[PDB]
């Protein structure tokens, strides 16, 4: 995977350049947000089960057909797979927020996910709605700045699915 | 031996051949179509179920 620092390093390595002022500015921008990212990741980890429960409640309230017979979240196994998927999304969004870069979302989550969901009959729009529900709950839990930061990676996930 | 005994009497049936059955065959085909519809309806009910909800 790639973080913000490795992203900058790679952009300068492909050009064979030593760091200039702008690179050091970008690195300072990343180092300046490190304490905020760490506090956000700790808070999210402490309350991840609560976030998943609240966001799944919101998703299934807005779309009750999902958990009724015929819906893709109707069986104990499909409901479990759905909430497990949401737990994965929250965890990897935390990984990317801590890394300051969306590369891990591509590498381990989004690559092949839309094809997988199409091949399984998983509704894409409903999964995007669940991601938005996690966005809302997580933001309420982590506060303004950390919420704006986690929003970037939640939106990256939603865009990758949409 | 002088009683009149008749041996070879002609039969009831005529000498002609078998009449053709095209109209009967058509009505039988109609019955077949009606019977096929009642099974095709069930299989069609099967065709209109959702895709990946096993």
């Amino acid at each position: 995977m790639q973080d913000a620092i490795t992203s900058v390093i790679n952009t300068y390595d492909v050009q064979g350049k030593y760091f200039d002022t702008s690179a050091f500015d970008k690195l300072k921008a990343y180092y300046a947000t490190g304490e905020l990212r760490v506090r956000a990741a700790g808070t999210i980890s402490a309350n991840a089960a609560t976030i998943i429960k609240e966001a799944s409640a919101k998703l299934f309230s807005n779309q009750p057909d999902l958990v009724r017979p015929g819906g893709n979240a109707y069986t104990t196994r499909r409901y479990a797979a759905c909430v497990r998927d949401m737990d994965y999304f929250l965890r990897y969004a935390t990984y990317a927020m801590l890394a300051g870069d969306t590369s891990i979302l591509d590498e381990r989550v989004l690559n092949g996910l839309k094809e997988t969901y199409n091949s399984l009959g998983v509704p894409i729009s409903s999964t995007v709605q669940g991601i938005q529900a996690m966005k809302e709950v997580t933001g309420s839990l982590v506060g303004s700045g950390a919420a704006k930061e986690m929003g970037v990676y939640f939106d990256y996930l939603s865009s990758g699915l949409s | 031996m002088q009683p009149i005994i008749l041996r070879t009497l002609s039969a009831r049936r005529p000498v002609q051949g078998r009449p053709n059955l095209e109209t009967y065959t058509s009505e039988v085909e109609r019955w077949k179509a009606i019977a096929q519809t009642q099974y095709a309806l069930e299989l069609a009910k099967e065709m209109s179920r959702p895709a990946l909800r096993t």
